[PDB]
DNA sequence: ATCAGAATCCCGGTGCCGAGGCCGCTCAATTGGTCGTAGACAGCTCTAGCACCGCTTAAACGCACGTACGCGCTGTCCCCCGCGTTTTAACCGCCAAGG
DNA sequence: CCTTGGCGGTTAAAACGCGGGGGACAGCGCGTACGTGCGTTTAAGCGGTGCTAGAGCTGTCTACGACCAATTGAGCGGCCTCGGCACCGGGATTCTGAT
C-alpha cells in the first residue's frame, strides 16, 4: 500500500545534524514513532487550549503555548524561538 | 513570607497522613518539596491565565493545571 | 500530671484523621502563593477559590507524601522519620529526576 | 520557494502537517500559521535528538546510530529524559550504573 | 424525552449535543449516546448508594463529601477508577500501622 | 448574566430512586458533577481514540462499549454493560 | 502448562544483575514471576479487547502498543 | 582455573548486561506463557510475531525496572539482599496494584 | 497484676442557615422530512500465523562446598515530645475604591 | 461585580525553654543461605516444509446520521421554611500513668 513516513525528513535533518553519520532503520521507525507521539500531543495541547478558551480555530499562539507548557524550560524556549523565526520568515515570504 | 509553613503544621500532616514520629530535619525538605509543588502547579496555572491574556487566575485553570499533572480535583468546575 | 511520649502523638493521629478541615493557615499561604507567582507573572490578582483549590491539593500531596515518608522509614526497621525517606520515596514515585 | 516549507524554511512538510491537523479533528478550523509553527518544533526536537545521538555514536566509535546510542542521549540529557521517561526505546538497554554500596571495596 | 422513554434518568439529549460540541468524531451515532447515558445512570447511583450508606453509618442525613470520599476510598474497583484524583473536603481512611501502637 | 448548566436535579432524582430519605449537599453535588464531567470526558476521549485507531468517523454503541469496558475495571464494566445494553434494548423497542 | 515457570531462575537473575541488584534471594523468583504474571494479564487483556473491538481474531503489535500507550508504557518503533 | 571471592561474577555480570542490550528470556517459553495467559480472554488467538516482541520488550522493562526499585528498597534498610518485602514496598510506593 | 486521673463520645439542650420544596420563565430537546455518503456485506487474494520434524548446541539444573551478609543482642548517646510559658498576627468583621 | 487595600479587636495559635526516656546509632556473636564452580541433562533455537485460516483489498447498494423547519415542556433563575448538623455543657468509661 501507500505509506506515509517522516524518513527523508529526518535523513535531510541529519545530514544538516552530522553529514558523516548514519542510522539504522530501527532508530528510523523509533525516530517516526516519536515524532507521531510529540505532533500528537502538541496538538492535542492545543486543541485543549482552543477548547477551554472558546476558540474554533488553531493558529501560531495555541502551537506556542502548548510547546511552552510540555517542554521544561531551556527547550520550551528555543523550541518557541524556532517556531517563531520560522513563521515569521514564513510570513515574509 | 516562606515561614508560614510552620513546625505545629507539618506536625498536623504528619499527624493526619499517620506518621508517629518526626525528627526535626523533615521540616525543611516538606517546605522545598511544598515549594517545588507549587512552582509546578502554580506555572502550569499562570501560563493557562495567559493564554487567555487575562490578569486573574481562576480556579478553573488551576483544576486544569492538576489535571495536566495527574492529580484532578472535583468540586471546582471539572 | 505528666503523659509519656508517643502516646498523645497517637492521640492527634486520631484526631486529626477524622478532622477534613485545610491544616495550613490562610494568609500565610496566600502569601506564599503571590511571592512564589510574583517571579512568573507581574501584577497576578488570584481568586479565593483559587487559592483554596491549591491549598487543598497541596494538603493532599503532602498527605501522601508523608504516608509514603512513615512506609519508607518503617520498612527499613525505624519509627522516626528522616529526610532520606522522603528523597527515597519522591525518587521511586518518579518525581525526582 | 513554492512549497510552504521552502517559504518557512524548514525540513519538515508543512503542507502533511497541516492536512494531518485537519484530519486529527483538533478544531473546526485550523490557522495557516500554526502548521509552520508545527514544523519547525518537530524539525528543532529531532535535530536536539540528532546531535547527541551522534555524538553518542562518536563515543562508541561507531559509524552509525544504533536505538541504543538513541536510549543513551534519551537518557543523558536531563531535559529529554525529563520529556521521555514514560517512554521505553526498543532494544536500548539501561544505563551503565553500580551503586556505591554495591561496590566492593 | 428519550431518557423516560429508554428507561433512564439522565439526558439523552444534552449528552449528545455536548458530544457534538466535544468533537469527539466527525458524525455520532444514535444508539451509542442513549449507552453512555445509562453508564453514567448506573456509576452515579452506585455512587449514591455508598454515600447513603457512609452518611448512615454517621448517622446522618445529609451527603458531606467526607461521605463520598469514604465511600471511593472503601470499595476496591471505585478507588482503582478514582485514585490518581484528590477530593476537596474529603480526608483519607483511618489507618494506623501495627507497629506504632503501644504494648 | 450567563446560564450555567449542570446534572444537580439529574442526580437529586437519581439519590432520591436509590435512597427515599438522603439529603446533598451543594459541595458534594458539585465534586459528583465534576466526577460525571469526567467520566463524560474519559468515555469520549476513549471512544474517538477507538474509532480513529480503525479508521472510522462514525461513533456506534459498539465503541462506547469498548471503551467502558477498558476504563471501567472488571465488574464495573460488566455491570455497566448489563444495564446499558438493556437500556439500548429499552429505547430500541420504542421510539 | 505452567509455562509462567518456564521464566527460569537464571532469567530472573539476568534481569536482575541488569537492574543492578548485587544480592538475591532464593524466593524472589516467585514474586517476580507473580508481577510478570500481573503484567502480562492487564496488558494482554487490554490488547485482546482492542483486537476484538476490531472484529479480528489476530493479536497485532499496534494492539499491544494502544494497550500500553493507555497503561502508560508507550513503546516506539513498533508503529504508532 | 580457581574460585574467587563470591560477587566478583556479579559485578562483571551486571556490567556486561547493562553494557548489553538483548532480551535475557527466551523467546519460546515466553511465547508459550503469552499464549496460555491469553486463552483464557479468547480461544483459537493467533499471535503476530511482532506482538510477542513487543511483550518480551514491555515485560523485560518492567521486570528490570522493579529490580532497580527493589535493590535501591533493599539498600535503603542497609542491606544488599533484595525480599520480596522490598518487591511490595516498591510496587506500593510506584502507585501500581 | 490494680488504683488515679484527664480525654473524649454519647446524650441532652441551643439554633440558624443552607438544602429541599416550589414557582416562574425560556431556549434546547423532540418530531417530521430530505438527501448524501460510511460502511455492512458479499467476495477474491495471498500472507503469514501455525503445525510438524530433524539436528544441534547453548542454556538450565542438581549438587557439593564455602563464607558474607542477616539478623539478633547489648550498650551508649541525644533529641523530639510533652509540659508549661510567652508572644503574635490571622480571622472575623467591617468598610471603602476600582478596574 | 468580584478583587484588592485598610483598620480594629482578640484569642487561638505560633514560638521558646527544659527534663527525659524511648528511639537512633554503633559494635559484636553467631547461622545459614546464597554465591560458584562442575558436570549432566534438557530444551530453545535454527533450518526446512507444508498447510491453511484469516487479514487485507474491491466493489455495491443501502439506510442511518447531518441538514432543514415546527413546538413545547422540562431544566435553570429566583424565592421561601425547616431540621440537622454546628455548637455547648454533663456524664462515665477507656484508656494511659504510676508501682
Amino acid at each position: 500500500s501507500r505509506k506515509e513516513s517522516y524518513s527523508i525528513y529526518v535523513y535531510k535533518v541529519l545530514k544538516q545534524v552530522h553529514p558523516d553519520t548514519g542510522i539504522s532503520s530501527k532508530a528510523m521507525g523509533i525516530m517516526n514513532s516519536f515524532v507521531n507521539d510529540i505532533f500528537e500531543r502538541i496538538a492535542g495541547e492545543a486543541s485543549r487550549l482552543a477548547h477551554y478558551n472558546k476558540r474554533s480555530t488553531i493558529t501560531s499562539r495555541e502551537i506556542q503555548t502548548a510547546v511552552r507548557l510540555l517542554l521544561p524550560g531551556e527547550l520550551a524556549k528555543h523550541a518557541v524561538s524556532e517556531g517563531t523565526k520560522a513563521v515569521t520568515k514564513y510570513t515574509s515570504a | 513570607n516562606i515561614q508560614g509553613i510552620t513546625k505545629p503544621a507539618i506536625r498536623r500532616l504528619a499527624r493526619r497522613g499517620g506518621v508517629k514520629r518526626i525528627s526535626g530535619l523533615i521540616y525543611e525538605e516538606t517546605r522545598g518539596v511544598l515549594k517545588v509543588f507549587l512552582e509546578n502547579v502554580i506555572r502550569d496555572a499562570v501560563t493557562y491565565t495567559e493564554h487567555a491574556k487575562r490578569k486573574t487566575v481562576t480556579a478553573m485553570d488551576v483544576v486544569y493545571a492538576l489535571k495536566r499533572q495527574g492529580r484532578t480535583l472535583y468540586g471546582f468546575g471539572g | 500530671h505528666r503523659y509519656r511520649p508517643g502516646t498523645v502523638a497517637l492521640r492527634e493521629i486520631r484526631r486529626y484523621q477524622k478532622s477534613t478541615e485545610l491544616l495550613i493557615r490562610k494568609l500565610p499561604f496566600q502569601r506564599l502563593v503571590r511571592e512564589i507567582a510574583q517571579d512568573f507573572k507581574t501584577d497576578l490578582r488570584f481568586q479565593s477559590a483559587a487559592i483554596g483549590a491549591l491549598q487543598e491539593a497541596s494538603e493532599a500531596y503532602l498527605v501522601g507524601l508523608f504516608e509514603d515518608t512513615n512506609l519508607c522509614a518503617i520498612h527499613a526497621k525505624r519509627v522516626t522519620i528522616m529526610p532520606k525517606d522522603i528523597q527515597l520515596a519522591r525518587r521511586i514515585r518518579g518525581e525526582r529526576a | 520557494a513554492k512549497t510552504r516549507s521552502s517559504r518557512a524554511g524548514l525540513q519538515f512538510p508543512v503542507g502533511r502537517v497541516h492536512r494531518l491537523l485537519r484530519k486529527g479533528n483538533y478544531s473546526e478550523r485550523v490557522g495557516a500559521g500554526a502548521p509552520v509553527y508545527l514544523a519547525a518544533v518537530l524539525e528543532y526536537l529531532t535535530a536536539e535528538i540528532l546531535e547527541l545521538a551522534g555524538n553518542a555514536a562518536r563515543d562508541n566509535k561507531k559509524t552509525r546510530i544504533i536505538p541504543r546510542h538513541l536510549q543513551l542521549a534519551i537518557r543523558n540529557d536531563e531535559e529529554l529524559n525529563k520529556l521521555l521517561g514514560r517512554v521505553t526505546i526498543a532494544q536500548g538497554g539501561v544505563l551503565p550504573n553500580i551503586q556505591a554500596v554495591l561496590l566492593p571495596k
